RNA sequence: AGCCAGGAUGUUGGCUUAGAAGCAGCCAUCAUUUAAAGAAAGCGUAAUAGCUCACUGGUCGAGUCGGCCUGCGCGGAAGA
């Protein structure tokens, strides 16, 4: 799971989460998987799709997440009124918009890389597509 | 031979007779004789050399068992007569197992013809040395 | 060795051209040289399919406006967010 | 049979047939793959 | 798409081969007469074997195959 190491407030503000994206190009890799609805994405989801993707084709291939979470999410526990202080921080998550490239692959056939798109992509929570790497 | 009519192919190293641990009854599943492996099959087995298996048909009639004559020696054992460590090939490809002489090879292959094929000499002299890729077997050029 | 016909733009903004993506068409500009930047609209289709290629983007384009030909290249392309589609095209001339 | 609301071929003699409004999954090699209710 | 034909040899390739002889195994994954063929894609074995296919020929005489962008719909869909 991804955190970051070190913060400089422990709780953030809700704030909402609009317009479109700015990662948005297969910058690194050949193929990506890009998002197209808006969510956010917790760190266990981010792991949970990595490891569809890297069991799907093998150790060979290179992988890049370009998300990162740094946003921490607090809640309240069970039984406890409202009020009192903010809550405790839980997890972590990232705001994603249409247009992220949540994910890059290198090193495979395209087949491949829809395979294991179509297996991580059933891991998060966004309706989700695939992109090329275009150039220009 | 014809339509496939209890004719299978099984044994061991034939140096002895009749292997009654490896196979058995798989010689006596079919109409296939557990005597003609003993006796009259080692009398057709000393014509050229023994110690090798053979894969053979056997094409069980109305007569008493059925007729046998033996045909080829297979590449087998007749590859790993002189090919490095007696126990087997493993993985033998990713690293260096065996290696044959090529003349040997270009000489067997000139000998066998029946159950081949190929019609030229270098047609079928990378074939055997296939099975050469097969147990890793790295061919000295 | 493409060849592309255009028409003018008489509007623009972000009304115009949100109408004009609507009806399956595109904006874009000539700019370069020492002419006047020109407002250029595209069909959509033929420049997607087109796109696709490479030499779309390497290649000398030639683009019919008002039935002329400005020899252009492709300078820089905004593309739809998460569609395949086009926004927009920046041709320099060439 | 398997009542899924994800019917798929699972095999290449799979076939999805729609009877009575409803996707099926037809197989003549393993009855295991019958399906219902994509 | 149907329908009529062919689709092998080293290849028991050695296996920890107790039986795998393409079939509870791993590495290989070659080369040829050939239009064409995988040391076997699916099943299947006490065990080879048994079939079908991947590919090619004939019959067939006009469309067919699979993706993309979309409108409207189907399933997913159980409460007193």
């Amino acid at each position: 799971m991804l955190q970051p190491k070190r913060t400089k407030f422990r709780k953030m503000h809700k704030g909402r989460n609009r317009g479109l994206a700015q990662g948005t190009d297969v910058s690194f890799g050949s193929f990506g998987l890009k998002a197209v609805g808006r969510g956010r994405l917790t760190a266990r989801q981010i792991e949970a799709a990595r490891r569809a993707m890297t069991r799907a084709v093998k150790r060979q291939g290179k992988i890049w997440i370009r998300v990162f979470p740094d946003k921490p999410i607090t809640e309240k526990p069970l039984a406890v009124r409202m009020g009192k202080g903010k809550g405790n921080v839980e997890y972590w998550v990232a705001l994603i918009q249409p247009g992220k490239v949540l994910y890059e692959m290198d090193g495979v056939p395209e087949e491949l890389a829809r395979e294991a798109f179509k297996l991580a992509a059933a891991k998060l929570p966004i309706k989700t597509t695939f992109v090329t790497k275009t150039v220009m | 031979a014809k339509k496939v009519q209890a004719y299978v192919k099984l044994q061991v190293a034939a140096g002895m007779a009749n292997p009654s641990p490896p196979v058995g009854p798989a010689l006596g599943q079919q109409g296939v004789n557990i005597m003609e492996f003993c006796k009259a099959f080692n009398a057709k087995t000393d014509s050229i050399e023994k110690g090798l298996p053979i894969p053979v048909v056997i094409t069980v009639y109305a007569d008493r068992s059925f007729t046998f004559v033996t045909k080829t020696p297979p590449a087998a054992v007749l590859l790993k007569k002189a090919a490095g460590i007696k126990s087997g090939s493993g993985k033998p490809n990713k690293d260096k197992v065996g290696k044959i002489s090529r003349a040997q090879l270009q000489e067997i292959a000139q000998t066998k013809a029946a159950d081949m094929t190929g019609a030229d000499i270098e047609a079928m002299t990378r074939s055997i040395e296939g099975t050469a890729r097969s147990m890793g077997l790295v061919v000295e050029d | 060795m493409f060849t592309i016909n255009a028409e003018v733009r008489k509007e623009q903004g972000k009304g115009a051209s949100r109408r004009l993506r609507a009806a399956n068409k595109f904006p874009a500009i000539i700019y370069g040289g020492k002419e006047a930047p020109l407002a250029i609209e595209l069909d959509h289709d033929k420049v997607m399919n087109m796109q696709a290629k490479a030499e779309f983007y390497s290649e000398v384009l030639t683009i019919v406006v008002d039935g002329k030909e400005i020899k252009v290249k492709a300078q820089d392309v905004q593309r739809h967010p998460y569609k395949p589609k086009l926004q927009h095209i920046d041709f320099v001339r060439a | 049979m398997k009542v899924r609301a994800s019917v798929k071929k699972l095999c290449r003699n799979c076939k999805i047939v729609k009877r009575d409004g409803v996707i099926r999954v037809i197989c003549s090699a393993e009855p295991k793959h019958k399906q219902r209710q994509g």
